[PDB]
């Protein structure tokens, strides 16, 4: 059974205070009684700013009946520093609240702020965790930008090492190995080979990342995240698109694609033919694309039947 | 009007192949494709003279949709206690679903909305997502707040509008605590930045006449580098360093809500007079990621909110309603170097009437997809993307000149005070010429005659919203017009 707050002796010298929404508000919800009870005891502590132990675990009550509460999470980080609380400790209970799918836009921001104000000096135990935590949901989006933000962070203060990059594009070529459909490990294999400020742009770089990305296509041809990525690579690095062709014809009735295409791939595929109208754009042949740009919206891809053929308005 | 816009139960229905490659995306992917067409298949073509027979109707169920609703102003149940830090969402949700919907609420009752919502309202600025005595303020609740105050609200004394105007300083002083110096904002006091904030704060901003220079420096290059080599945009971008970053580093994928927020931040501060400003997108890009999440028919036409993951109805208003602002960016970019619908409209609505309302007979609402509960979020973002389809919305040259004819700098609320001495406009000519600029451009979207395309019948036909507001214009333009004295 619950006890009520009021009977509690460690809070006797505290006056609960009511939520002020007015006498009659629109969309109220049915509190529970022990909801509505730690709230009435957050707000006369939040309005006296008391930094205690007992406000801590209140704001911990709170925030298990509600993650998505900011203000409370908000007093909850003040009172951590304030009272130069074991920033490690509530690293783990965030590792709990997860294992019991307590998540929150605000939760993965305490754990940022955690992270923050620790500064370990080598991350890679925070780093390995969230490779793990990403087992449950291998696209969750909060979770893809936080490792954005942990390496980002992390290699503005030097203190992420060439060996870490290395085995961190050997986790990414495992997440792909494992479901190369997963846009998000595309991403992220392009913040550590393209965009992030400390990767290498040379001959052989470059190579090396036109064959991973064509045999990726020849492993999943209709695979929409590896035609975007090749899209991007091109354009981000003013490379041309007539030289790899021959890679891309097959598609449209360095490595190339399997002499019998794997099974259950009807052709043409939409995107190759995309490719081979841009490519007919770069040598100045208006005519070839418009036509290309035309069977797209009138065969190939009809769900974007309008988009096609403004393309083709362009070319004509 | 539709040649190029065929409908779904025209065209072939396929799964995505397979390439004898499987994997979780694909095993989800195909599910969903099951789901959603045994639905159309059991449901009569909306585009049909007479109803076909033993199959169930599409027709938009408008009376039960607003049943579903009406529980906002009694109560909703304990275990949507997870939503009592977005308060002022649920009223959003409502009020702006009822417009589209054509329902009017009675003046006690828009009386309540205002009264809660002001109840919201903290002295030193910004609304939060609860009563000011138990929450702090959030740029996403002040959003939220102030558009359904556009809504429910009224100029006369106990309309709410007086005490936003009230509180413009108050609210622009709560929006510079917000800044950082790399041009993005902290959604509240220790909280996260992304360019949700960004749009929420600039929408609000535009509307109450509290825009400066002060406010406004880097927060074109935060939200220009948000964009991925997809061509959509992620939540937020990472300055590294040596306010005059080295670099800046988009940080996760591109996604529908992120690509909303930051193609109408854009378009926002495209109205704004500064040297070289905003820094520039690539409109093209965005448009190409735009067109390539409306899915096939064996989803309903539906789109996605990123590329290898399942369609879903609230994606109708995040990237459906984003389309007409990337059309206007790319029509200006070619006529700078210097028409058929940009996404199938008829698809999308026929998403919307088949697979994204309730079933029949039951609760109302709509919803993400079939097996997924309606709710107050899914309504309003279905409603608001089927809308879009349902009338074609352009920005209008002509229509902001009009607007610039009649605007009267004379008129207008005490100029704001900046945080830094050097932080506001240069002169009156140069405030006022930036006044004139925003609202005009604020009151530019059009719905063009003639180009209506109401999918199954004229009672299926909602209310117009508009681009980048997500407000009916019936609301906009007074609620605007208010801010800077304006008639
Ligand atoms: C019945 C609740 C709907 C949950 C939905 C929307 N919601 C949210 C909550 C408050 C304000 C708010 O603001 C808005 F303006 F509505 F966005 C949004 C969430 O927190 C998670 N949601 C789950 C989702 C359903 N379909 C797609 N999603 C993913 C998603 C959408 C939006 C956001 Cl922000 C985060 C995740
Ligand atoms: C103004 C404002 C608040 C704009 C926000 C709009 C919006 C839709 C934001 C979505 C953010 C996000 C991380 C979605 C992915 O969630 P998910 O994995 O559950 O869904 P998904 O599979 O569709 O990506
Ligand atoms: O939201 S709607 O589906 O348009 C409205 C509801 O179906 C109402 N159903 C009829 C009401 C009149 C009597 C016979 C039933
Ligand atoms: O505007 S001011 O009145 O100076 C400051 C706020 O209003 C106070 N609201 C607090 C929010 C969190 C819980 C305790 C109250
Ligand atoms: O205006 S029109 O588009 O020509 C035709 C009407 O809107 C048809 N609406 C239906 C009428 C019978 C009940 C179910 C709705
Ligand atoms: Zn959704």
């Amino acid at each position: 059974t619950y006890i009520p707050m009021s009977q509690r002796r460690s809070w006797a010298d505290v006056k609960p205070i009511m939520q002020d929404d007015g006498p009659n508000p629109v969309v109220p919800i049915m509190y529970s009684e022990e909801y509505k009870d730690a709230m009435d005891y957050f707000r006369a502590i939040a309005a006296k700013e008391e930094k205690s132990e007992r406000a801590l675990e209140l704001t911990e009550i709170i925030v298990r009946m509600n993650p998505a509460h900011y203000t409370v999470w908000q007093y909850r980080f003040s009172l951590l520093t304030s009272l130069n609380k074991s920033l490690e400790d509530e690293l783990r209970l965030m590792n709990e609240f997860a294992v019991q799918n307590l998540k929150s836009y605000q939760v993965w921001h305490h754990r940022l702020l955690l992270l923050d104000r620790i500064s370990p000096q080598d991350p890679v135990s925070e780093i390995e965790y969230i490779h793990g935590s990403l087992l449950p949901d291998p696209k969750n989006y909060h979770t893809w930008a936080y490792l954005h933000w942990l390496y980002s962070h992390f290699s503005t203060l030097g203190r992420i090492s060439e060996a870490q990059w290395g085995s961190e594009l050997d986790w990414c070529n495992e997440m792909l190995r494992v479901d190369g459909r997963n846009n998000s490990a595309w991403g992220w294999r392009w913040y550590l080979r393209v965009s992030r400020p400390g990767a290498e742009t040379s001959s052989r770089s470059l190579q090396d990342e036109l064959i991973y990305i064509l045999k990726s296509i020849h492993l999943i041809p209709h695979n929409v995240s590896a035609w975007n990525y090749l899209r991007g690579f091109l354009k981000h690095f003013s490379l041309p698109l007539v030289p790899i062709l021959p890679a891309i014809l097959p598609y449209t009735a360095f490595p190339m694609p399997s002499d019998p295409l794997p099974e259950d791939t009807p052709l043409p595929v939409p995107l190759a033919l995309e490719y081979l109208a841009d490519s007919f754009i770069e040598q100045n042949r208006v005519d070839d694309a418009a036509k290309v740009f035309e069977k797209l919206s009138s065969e190939y891809d009809q769900m974007r039947a309008g988009y096609w053929e403004f393309r083709r308005r362009e070319c004509a | 009007a539709t040649e190029f816009t065929p409908s779904v139960y025209s065209l072939v229905s396929k799964p995505l192949p397979s390439n004898s490659r499987p994997s979780a995306t694909l095993d989800e992917q195909a599910e969903t494709e099951d789901l959603i067409s045994q639905l159309f298949d059991l449901t009569a073509d909306p585009n049909a003279l007479v109803s076909e027979h033993g199959k169930r109707y599409s027709g938009l169920r408008k009376q039960e949709h607003t049943q579903f609703l009406a529980s906002s102003f009694f109560q909703l149940p304990g275990k949507f206690v997870s939503l009592d830090a977005s308060r002022p969402w649920l009223v959003f949700w409502t009020v702006h679903s009822l417009d589209l919907l054509g329902v009017a609420l009675d003046q006690g009752t828009k009386d309540r909305v205002v009264s809660t919502l002001l109840h919201f309202l903290s002295p030193k600025g910004g609304f939060g997502g609860g009563p000011a005595n138990s929450q702090i303020p959030h740029l996403l609740p002040t959003y939220a707040s102030v558009c359904s105050l556009a809504i429910a609200g009224n100029d006369s004394s106990t309309g709410g509008w007086k005490d936003l105007a009230a509180a413009r300083q108050s609210i622009y002083e709560f929006f510079m605590r917000c800044k950082r110096p790399d041009g993005g904002f902290v959604v509240c006091e220790g909280g996260e930045v992304d360019v949700r904030g960004t749009y929420c704060l600039l929408v609000v901003a535009t509307l109450l006449d509290i825009i400066t220079p002060e406010l406004l420096h880097n927060v074109d290059k935060f939200v220009s580098a948000c964009q991925t080599y997809e061509g959509g945009f992620a939540c937020a971008s990472f300055p590294f360093p040596s306010s005059e970053p080295s670099c800046r580093v988009s940080m996760a994928e591109a996604h529908g809500g992120y690509t909303s927020c930051s193609l109408n931040s854009h378009f926002l501060l495209t109205s704004v007079p500064l040297p070289s400003f905003p820094l520039s997108i690539d409109a093209n890009a965005a448009l190409r990621w735009t067109v390539l999440q409306q899915g096939e028919p064996i989803e309903g036409g539906g789109f996605r909110g990123r590329t290898n993951k399942l369609v879903d109805g609230c994606y109708s208003w995040w990237v459906g309603g984003g389309a007409p602002v990337a059309e206007e960016l790319v029509r200006r970019e070619k006529s700078r170097k210097v028409i058929p619908p940009i996404f199938n409209r008829v698809a999308l609505q026929e998403f919307t009437l088949v697979a994204a309302q309730q079933d029949p007979g039951s609760t109302g609402g709509l919803r993400d997809k079939p097996g997924k509960r309606p709710d107050q979020y899914h309504t309003c973002n279905n409603l608001s993307g089927l809308s879009i389809a349902q009338h074609k919305m352009s920005h209008s040259p002509s229509t902001v000149s009009s607007n610039r004819l009649k605007f009267d700098a004379s008129k207008g609320l005490p100029a704001v005070k900046p945080v830094a001495p050097g932080g506001g406009w240069k002169n009156e000519d140069e405030r006022q010429n930036a006044r004139r600029e925003i609202w005009a451009n604020a009151l530019g979207w059009i719905e063009e005659e003639g180009g209506e395309i109401i999918v199954g019948g004229k009672d299926n036909r909602i209310n117009t919203t508009t681009p980048v507001f997500n407000i009916l214009g019936l609301r906009l333009k007074p609620f605007i017009n208010y801010f800077y004295c304006q008639e």
